[PDB]
């Protein structure tokens, strides 16, 4: 899409109809007559174009009147009603732009943000921008969080975020135009190597990855028009599911064959029951020939009887003769239609033991994109945020994604080296308890407004807590948190002195010996100026291969390496490095998944905010105080970068409407 | 998520 | 609505296979079974047909006679008639082993020979005779 209509689309916003947000908004519109729906959409989606066309400079409402016509740019009011919710709610004017308006003189209300990670910026700025006090405390030494980027030399490596998955609406598209990105395109050609070091044939390659593919859909169709989604009162995960199907399949092979040499028995039977026939015929035949031999010894002349009984056998010996030869005649028909059904048979396994294994690192791809086991996941929604998924060629941050977290920082009150130990929140207002990583006797005290807080999903799991919350949350508030998954997924940094690999194939797959080791070093990515090699560690493997040493996991590694490449053709590499997520305190496993009893709705009550209760009893209900942002609670974009961006900008939108008023509400 | 996968 | 052409997944089957624990390897057990089962049944009769197959060996031509190919005739000679009366004897009604047997007389010829000579020939008595046995 292109024009106004296109805004919309780059926006995730349709273009000819009234989101649910915009329906709270502006209730007086959308209840109203069909004709003023559509001048407001034109507004909003003209907006939105502006800002889009223009990402480097803030869009004031001055500015946006300026360039609308009649009879658009009648209704003032409706003009700044429309600019100010977008503004609000992070659709026009977020991350790094020029301010035109300078920043209010005097800050209204104070708000604590634990944690500096995007999600964090990205609500820091915002709030910043709606002229409010902003603090962020940060446990590392860095901001970034799950966004890490090893810099030594030239050599870049992400060890955390990595790819932007399309431009087509994302806001990373905006980003990427305020903040210098290296963004190359990813050749998604991925060519796959057997465990002995040699390409799988493109014969297999495809007959492969077609049967996966079918195999997904297969428990789709599980999952939605069978119904299986409850197995035993658990919950029934994408893993069972794909099992279920392959042993359906393996199943109908066997069908196949036991009906087909059940085929065979029956003609086979056939031609018993026609030789048995045909043996007892020739047995007279044999039989009734020495009869008219003995009746030939009657020599003429003869009387009519004796003549008769040589014409008689002779007669009875044509007509057994006759029937032999019909039946000779359906030997052949028969004996041939056997040589028909042995001579093509059906399929002899449904897999074998190196299809399997090729299928194998097919599940491992998936095992990567979730950063979890497929048992894990759930059958119903794994997959829920597809529909949501943006358009457009998969990039990679060349200069490494850090840049930008780092970018979103300037300008911040940022407290590096200080681990939240305890949040407080009541009626009349919030403080949080931090310490020094550093030195852990030294005690901070924060007191606030209200409390961001953009905690990791794994540190919200912790057991023991980590983070103390008084008075402690809300029974539906901890059930989604042990409900929802929290995966982990590692990657291995080989930095050489020299490109042994294909230049031109920026992704090359191992097929691993075992299912259960189907994950392990499965995939390596070709990316950096420099000559870098990363590889995953996904699925059980990730969890398993944290506890083995740097110096090993690099020995795996070149071991694969030189069984592709020539054992004397790959040198040791000058520097590695080793990412271990789930045992990092601050993030305790890498990004969020859909467990097996878990859905996309569970994503929803992570992000609603906590009231406490009043101070004094019969006191009216008071503020909302915490507030959740960051990647684990935003359903439509969860475990990426731009869900976490789009989570604080969401959260910063809320905060403004409940500490400095909606005025575009009325 | 799925989109992540190669 | 339908699942991936040659993939195979029926209500029916899916509850068969995740019935228990090992409910899947036991299906697969029974199928696996029951085709060596069947293949060693196909090997056993192959082996039969074979040897029925050894009996037959020279098939039946040392034991076929010569056509005897002549013209079809009116006139019926007394040897004929006499054929006819010991051929309806032993054959009945069947017109065409009559036939054959005479040698030079059509399937209706035969016919008529029983409407003509029915008194003379008491074909009555004749075929009440064959009925007999
Ligand atoms: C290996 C890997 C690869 C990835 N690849 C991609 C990709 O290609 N594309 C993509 O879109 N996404 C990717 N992601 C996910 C993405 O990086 C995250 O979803 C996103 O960065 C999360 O941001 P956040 O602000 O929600 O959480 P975080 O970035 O984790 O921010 C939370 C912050 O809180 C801090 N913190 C934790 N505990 C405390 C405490 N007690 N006190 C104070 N501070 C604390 C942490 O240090 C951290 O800075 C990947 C993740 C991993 C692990």
């Amino acid at each position: 899409p292109s024009g106004v209509e296109g805004a919309a689309f780059q926006s995730r916003l349709p273009h000819d109809r009234m989101t649910s947000q915009e329906a709270a908004c502006f209730p007086d519109i959308i209840s109203g007559p069909q004709q003023t729906q559509k001048v407001f959409l034109f507004i909003r989606n003209r907006t939105l174009q502006l800002w889009l066309d223009n990402p480097k400079i803030q869009l004031t409402f001055e500015a946006t009147l300026q360039q609308l016509e009649a009879p658009y740019n009648s209704d003032t009011v409706l003009v700044h009603r429309v600019h100010s919710y977008l503004e609000r709610h992070g659709l026009i004017n977020f991350g790094i732009y020029k301010r035109i308006k300078p920043l209010p003189t005097k800050k209204t209300g104070k708000v604590i943000i634990i944690g500096s990670g995007v999600s964090g910026l990205a609500a820091a700025r915002q709030l910043q921008s709606f002229g409010m006090d902003v603090t962020l405390l940060e446990a590392r030494d860095r901001v970034g969080g799950r966004v890490a980027t090893f810099r030594k030399g030239n050599y870049v490596a992400d060890l955390g975020a990595m790819v932007v998955t399309g431009l087509g609406g994302n806001p990373m598209a905006v980003v990427s135009k305020q903040v210098n990105m290296e963004l190359a395109k990813i050749k998604q050609k991925c060519p796959l190597y057997e465990a002995n070091g040699q390409a799988v044939p493109k014969e297999k390659d495809e007959m492969v990855e077609q049967e996966f593919n079918r195999l997904l859909e297969a428990t789709s169709y599980l999952s939605h028009q069978l119904d299986f989604n409850v197995l035993n009162n658990k919950p029934v995960s994408l893993g069972q599911a794909l099992e279920v199907v392959i042993q359906l399949q393996e199943k109908h092979v066997k069908d196949e064959q036991i009906e087909h040499w059940k085929k065979i028995v029956k003609t086979q039977e056939e031609l018993k029951e026609l030789l048995n026939k045909m043996v007892n015929l020739k047995e007279k035949i044999k039989e009734l020939h020495q009869q008219y031999k003995e009746a030939s010894e009657v020599k003429p002349p003869r009387d009519i009887t004796a003549e008769f009984l040589v014409k008689s056998k002779h007669r009875d010996l044509t007509a057994l003769c006759k029937e032999y030869d019909e039946l000779a005649e359906t030997q052949g028909k028969l004996e041939e239609k056997l040589q028909e059904l042995e001579a093509n048979p059906p399929s002899d396994v449904y897999l074998s033991s190196r299809d399997r294994q090729i299928l194998d690192w097919h599940f491992a791809n998936l095992e990567f994109a979730n950063a979890t086991p497929l048992s894990t996941l759930s059958l119903k929604h794994w997959d829920q945020d597809d529909d949501f998924e943006f358009t457009g060629s998969h990039l990679t941050v060349r200069n490494g994604y850090s840049c930008v977290p780092v970018a979103l920082a300037e300008g911040l009150d940022i407290k590096l080296n200080t681990a939240v130990r305890q949040v407080r929140y009541t009626a009349s207002g919030c403080e949080v308890i931090a310490v020094n990583t550093r030195s852990t006797s030294q005690t901070f005290i924060y007191k606030c407004d209200a409390v961001l807080c953009t905690l990791p999903l794994g540190v919200l799991k912790q057991q023991p807590p980590a983070v103390q919350f008084v008075p402690p949350l809300p029974e539906w508030k901890t059930s989604a948190v042990q409900r929802m998954g929290f995966g982990n997924l590692n990657k291995v940094v080989l930095c050489f002195d020299r490109v042994f690999w294909d230049p031109s194939v920026n992704l090359f797959g191992h097929v691993g010996s075992t299912t259960a080791s189907r994950g392990e070093l499965f995939l390596f990515w070709n990316l950096y100026k420099a000559p870098i090699l990363l590889a995953l560690v996904a699925g059980e493997a990730a969890g398993i291969m944290e506890n083995i040493s740097d110096d090993v996991i690099v020995g795996r590694c070149l071991a694969i390496l030189k069984g592709i490449f020539g054992s004397s053709a790959v040198p040791q590499p000058k520097e590695t490095v080793v990412s271990r997520w789930r045992a990092d305190p601050w993030a305790r496993g890498s990004y969020s998944y859909v467990a097996a009893g878990s859905s996309g709705n569970d994503y929803d009550l992570m992000a609603q905010p906590i009231t406490p209760g009043p101070s004094i009893p019969g006191a009216p209900q008071p503020i909302p105080r915490l507030f959740f942002a960051g990647e684990h609670t935003i359903r439509n974009y969860p475990a990426t970068v731009h869900g976490a961006l789009l989570s604080g900008l969401r959260e910063a939108g809320r905060i403004a409407d409940q500490f400095l008023g909606a005025m575009y509400t009325l | 998520p799925r989109s992540f996968a190669v | 609505r339908k699942p991936p052409k040659g993939m195979f997944l029926s209500q029916e089957d899916v509850e068969a296979v995740s019935a228990n624990a090992t409910a899947a390897t036991t299906v697969l057990r029974q199928l696996d079974m029951e085709l060596v089962s069947v293949k060693r049944q196909i090997q056993n009769i192959k082996q039969t047909n074979s040897a029925l197959k050894e009996k037959l060996d020279g098939g039946i031509e040392p034991y076929r006679l010569p056509e005897v190919i002549q013209k079809c005739n009116a006139r019926w000679t007394t040897e004929e008639q006499l054929l006819a009366v010991q051929a309806i004897r032993k054959y009945g009604r069947d017109f065409q082993a009559i036939s054959d047997v005479i040698g030079n007389k059509s399937v209706v010829q035969v016919k008529n020979f029983f409407v003509n000579y029915r008194r003379r020939f008491n074909i009555d008595e004749v075929l009440q005779e064959w009925e007999a046995e």
